[PDB]
């Protein structure tokens, strides 16, 4: 529905601006927005969606042996797992337990 | 008609705050700024200046060896520019081959003992060290006496 | 306990006199310190019968931006010293249609101020050029193929060709690509291609 | 909490030791400072956006604090 | 030392995504055109079914990253409404007030 | 008594190549508290004033997103909590600006923008013609 | 009832600071923020980490300043520079406090790769804003 | 003075240690906020104002026609048919990516090359010839 001139005018224009120039199905173009864009698994929101839990874990981990970083919530899980040796609730050992 | 374009001004990174500092005076009142602004916290002595100042430079010391003990915690970088000085730092040779391109290595990390052990260990399998590479050496056993530089910790 | 426990200082705001140099106690942005502001401020929402807290450990206060390193007087000291770095406006350029007639294009671009540790920004990348088809040496059939190769660019209210790019990684790069755009729009228009003859 | 008649005069002193250096530090006389003055000084120096204007920073005069 | 073996499980889906996700859009994009042979898209639809299958960016869930909570999430904060709720609650969240209107 | 003899002024070089021309400055300024850009207005106006600057200030409208999340961990559906963020903005329109004093200008009060505010400085530069524009070579 | 961030009535004898009195519907109106930043500004991006790192150092601080800190940490952000204000207490020795000055601000600085600073202001005790 | 110093030869440790000792009779502690940010910006630490959201990103020095201009890379490929057309999407898209560098842009391409190689046998039962 275009006239000559017009279709002429247009393709001149398309690779003027670094567009698409052969005639292109809806279905092919989505090779031009496929390339144009990051994938999405290779933007930094997804990849990069959690923090290093292994690194904050670990870092506090050895900051608390070292003395310089007072856990209150591991001090009082190992009262209680004290506690627990006292009144005979020990954990097993593996492979050697209740059941065989 | 001409219109004429005044000529550009250039000055360092740093001026501008440069010249913001030049507007201000000591303040006779506080102490000096390396020091917290807090009445309890405040040096109220000349030993205290001291003391206050070095258990401050061994907290840094503290942190700094924990960073070089474990670089792992800190090699995550998400500075934007790139800072180079707030990066591990690694003091151990990592070239493990016996050569006189990873001797000098250890002369550049200043092992004066681990450089002496390797360059006997090169000289005895015969292979070829430069004279720079032996100056380099000399100039590393020279300046130190034959004794390890001071280290954070063993 | 050899000593007692011990004993704060007594504030230094007591030992400043009220016509002090006051930039010099606070020269660049800082918390909010009691010890060092010598003002009787209060903040907080009063209980029944009750005033608004002190300043020492009223947390209130040290939420606050203060303003307390930019005073009147500081600023103006401030700029005194600023006025070196600065050169002056061409004097020629009194009003906007001379700066167009001199000046015809305008090239803009955005810088963008976060906090944090990272100062990248992906939308300081776009560059936009306007330039007035008026101001270009366009002949009749030059601007009538110009307004129809770039469409919706061209605004016939205002004459105004905008040319935005975003296509390269950086600025400088959209930079050169849009003044390139413009140099091959403008050669291109000037040319006359056989199939024009179809129109 | 009670505020004895002492209590209130120190704090009396206080406000004209500070009224005096908020002058200095906004660079305006200490001798024609009016109360509307130390509210726009105050304004400035504390910005506060908090809706309700009773839990904003305020320098008054302690007869209308207290 | 992640939140559960749920969120440890996303967090390997994220890392194997992210190291295929080139190879996945290349051989992808052979498959989304009409212009190159069928003979030749049919091979590449083996191709990409036979990469593993924690590769595949839509089987990634956008957990909390403090509880691990699959739903619920603020994309923005990356957090569960009850964290999220927690920390606004508490002032602890800059800018972030109840709203009445 | 105790006052600095002299002092070392920064050494600020005049190039030998031209400044750029910036026709105007957009600084928009974005924030969730009002009073804290009423201070940085009256800071940035008087900055401009001492420099010899032209600014004109004006606010544009706020913008309050909104959005509801449930009351209770577990089920009462009908139960919510709304939230809000208001972003206030203040816009200093700069115009007749040099390369060197713009960098001056927006280095002081970019330096001084207080916690919690943004900024996105819009810089329209004036140039000439491209050298290859002056004539048609077809 | 709501339960929210409400510290309830007791007999009329356990103190509440100002920020503990005061209930989420005060946020913007009675009490302000506890941290400042661009991140939740319209436009804005990286709330996320943002949000993440003030978790980690209001826990940091915890542990590191065990028993001394007598209120909420301020955290302020200002381009590159993080600040980190806290109301401590007056009973651990001056030595100590300047050691962990030292000693956080250079962990938290080679942690997250930016210039950390922390701001002390010692109080005698805590202050009071009303008996619950 | 001596007409032209040894630039290209390393210092010594000994130069070095003496460089060393000169920086520290001018050390002194930071006398107010103003040095503390004067040394963190010579340090790369603070960032440097005004703020550019490029500041120490330069894509490899790269042109704006090696991010656009991308036929060049096409010269292995078959000059006309179904690869041509697929082809010129793949660098039409790529020619629009912000987001990658030249380098990275060339890898695309290059897979494809390698590709359209391995399945000649399968092309060519389709009319289509590659290299
Ligand atoms: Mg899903
Ligand atoms: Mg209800």
């Amino acid at each position: 529905s275009l006239s000559e001139y017009a279709f002429r005018m247009s393709r001149l224009s398309a690779r003027l601006f670094g567009e698409v120039t052969r005639p292109t199905n809806s279905k092919s173009m989505k090779v031009v927005k496929l390339f144009s864009e990051l994938p999405l698994a290779k933007k930094k929101e997804t990849y990069d969606w959690y923090p290093n839990h292994h690194t904050y874990a670990e870092l506090m981990q050895t900051l608390r042996f070292l003395g310089l970083y007072r856990d209150e919530h591991q001090d009082f899980m190992d009262e209680q797992k004290r506690l627990k040796k006292l009144r005979g609730k020990e954990k097993p050992k593996k492979g050697e337990g209740k059941r065989a | 008609e001409e219109v004429v374009i005044p000529k550009k001004k250039t000055w360092d990174k740093v001026a501008v705050l440069q010249a913001l500092a030049s507007t201000v005076n000591r303040d006779t009142t506080a102490v000096p700024y390396v020091f917290q602004d807090d009445p309890y916290l405040m040096p109220a002595s000349s030993l205290e200046s001291r003391s206050f100042l070095l258990a401050k430079k061994s907290g840094e010391n503290v942190a700094k060896f924990i960073i070089n003990s474990y670089p792992k915690y800190f090699q995550k970088d998400i500075a934007e520019p790139h800072i180079p000085c707030l990066m591990p730092e690694y003091f151990e040779p990592q070239i493990k081959d016996i050569s006189e391109a990873a001797l000098k290595e250890r002369i550049e990390l200043r092992k004066v003992k681990a450089s002496v052990d390797m360059f006997d260990q090169l000289l005895q399998a015969g292979t070829t060290v430069s004279l720079e590479t032996t100056n380099s050496l000399l100039d590393l056993l020279c300046y130190y006496g034959d004794q390890e530089p001071s280290t954070d910790y063993h | 306990e050899r000593p007692p426990r011990r004993k704060a200082l007594p504030p230094r705001t007591e030992k400043m006199a009220v016509d002090q140099d006051w930039p010099s106690v606070y020269p660049v942005a800082a918390p909010f310190k009691p010890s060092a502001v010598p003002l009787p401020v209060r903040m907080g929402y009063p209980v029944k019968k009750g005033v608004p807290m002190a300043k020492e450990g009223n947390l209130e206060l040290l939420k606050i931006p203060n303003f307390l390193h930019l005073t009147p007087v500081a600023i103006k000291k401030h700029c005194e010293a600023l006025k070196d770095f600065c050169t002056e406006w061409p004097a020629a350029l009194d009003s906007d249609e001379k700066c167009e007639k001199h000046f015809p294009i305008e090239i803009d671009s955005t810088d963008y101020v976060s906090s944090g540790p990272s100062v990248r920004n992906p939308r300081a990348r776009v560059v936009v050029l306007r330039v007035k088809l008026s101001s270009l040496n366009l002949d009749d059939h030059a601007k009538k193929k110009l307004i129809k190769l770039v469409g919706e660019r061209y605004c016939k209210t205002t004459d105004v060709l905008t040319i935005k790019t975003d296509r390269c990684p950086l600025r400088r790069q959209n930079y050169d690509y849009a003044v390139y755009l413009l140099t091959v729009l403008y050669h291109e228009s000037w040319n006359t291609e056989e199939w024009e003859k179809s129109k | 909490e009670t505020y004895t008649e002492d209590f209130i005069k120190k704090q009396i002193e206080e406000f004209n030791i500070g009224k005096r250096h908020l002058a200095n530090m906004m660079g305006e006389d200490p001798e024609t400072f009016t109360q509307e003055d130390i509210d726009r000084a105050i304004a400035y120096l504390f910005p506060s956006g908090l809706f309700e204007k009773r839990a904003r920073p305020v320098m008054k005069h302690p007869e209308q604090i207290f | 030392h992640y939140v559960d073996w749920r969120m440890w499980r996303d967090v390997k889906r994220r890392k194997m995504a992210y190291e295929y996700a080139d190879e996945r859009l290349r051989i992808n994009s052979l498959r989304k055109n009409t212009i190159l042979p069928k003979i030749l898209q049919d091979v590449a639809d083996e191709e990409i079914a036979a990469l593993p299958r924690d590769s595949c960016p839509v089987r990634i869930r956008n957990r909390c990253v403090m509880t691990s909570r699959p739903r619920g999430v603020k994309r923005r904060w990356r957090l569960s409404r009850i964290v999220f709720r927690h920390l606004a609650d508490h002032g602890q969240l800059s800018g972030i007030q109840r709203a009445t209107w | 008594v105790d006052v600095p003899k002299d002092l070392t002024k920064p050494v600020v070089t005049i190039s030998d190549e031209p400044d750029i021309l910036y026709k105007r400055l957009s600084v928009l300024v974005k924030g969730h508290d009002k009073a804290v850009l009423d201070s940085y207005e009256y800071f940035a106006v008087l900055a401009a004033k001492e420099l010899g600057i032209s600014i004109k200030v004006h606010e544009p409208p706020r913008k309050i997103e909104r959005f509801t999340l449930l009351q209770s961990v577990h089920i009462y559906k009908k139960h919510r909590v709304q939230y809000e963020m208001r972003t206030l903005y203040r816009c200093l329109e700069l115009e007749h600006l040099t390369g060197s004093t713009a960098d001056v200008y927006l280095e002081y009060i970019q330096r001084n923008l207080p916690e919690g505010v943004a900024m996105e400085v819009t810089k329209t530069q004036l140039e000439q013609l491209p050298e290859h524009i002056k004539e048609p070579i077809w | 009832k709501n339960r929210a961030a409400r510290v309830r009535v007791s007999k009329g004898d356990k103190p509440v600071t100002y920020e503990e009195a005061h209930a989420p519907h005060y946020i913007a109106h009675r009490k302000g923020w506890l941290s400042l930043h661009t991140g939740n500004l319209d436009g804005e991006d990286h709330a996320a980490e943002r949000t993440v790192e003030d978790v980690f150092l209001r826990k940091f601080m915890w542990g590191t300043f065990p028993g001394c800190l007598a209120d909420q940490l301020v955290l302020k952000r200002r381009g590159n520079q993080l600040e980190i204000c806290a109301v401590v207490l007056r009973q651990l020795s001056p030595h100590k406090y300047y050691f962990l000055v030292g000693y956080s601000e250079t962990l938290l600085s080679y942690f997250y790769k930016c210039p950390v600073r922390l701001h002390l202001q010692t109080v005698p005790s805590k202050v009071v804003y009303k008996y619950l | 003075t001596k007409e032209a110093p040894e630039t290209d030869t390393s210092p010594s440790l000994w130069d070095v240690e003496f460089a060393k000792q000169l920086a520290t009779v001018n050390e002194q502690p930071l006398q107010n906020g103003f040095e503390e940010l004067i040394q963190w910006t010579k340090e790369g630490k603070l960032w440097e104002f005004p703020i550019n959201n490029e500041a120490g990103f330069d894509d490899d020095g790269s042109e704006f026609h090696e991010h656009i201009f991308l036929e060049k890379h096409l010269e292995s490929f078959p000059k006309q048919g179904p690869i041509r057309h697929f082809m010129e999407l793949v660098t039409c898209g790529l020619s629009k990516n912000p987001y990658l560098s030249v380098k990275q842009k060339v890898e695309h391409i290059e897979w494809f090359r390698n590709y359209f190689n391995e399945k000649k046998d399968i092309l060519k039962e389709s009319n289509i010839q590659f290299n």
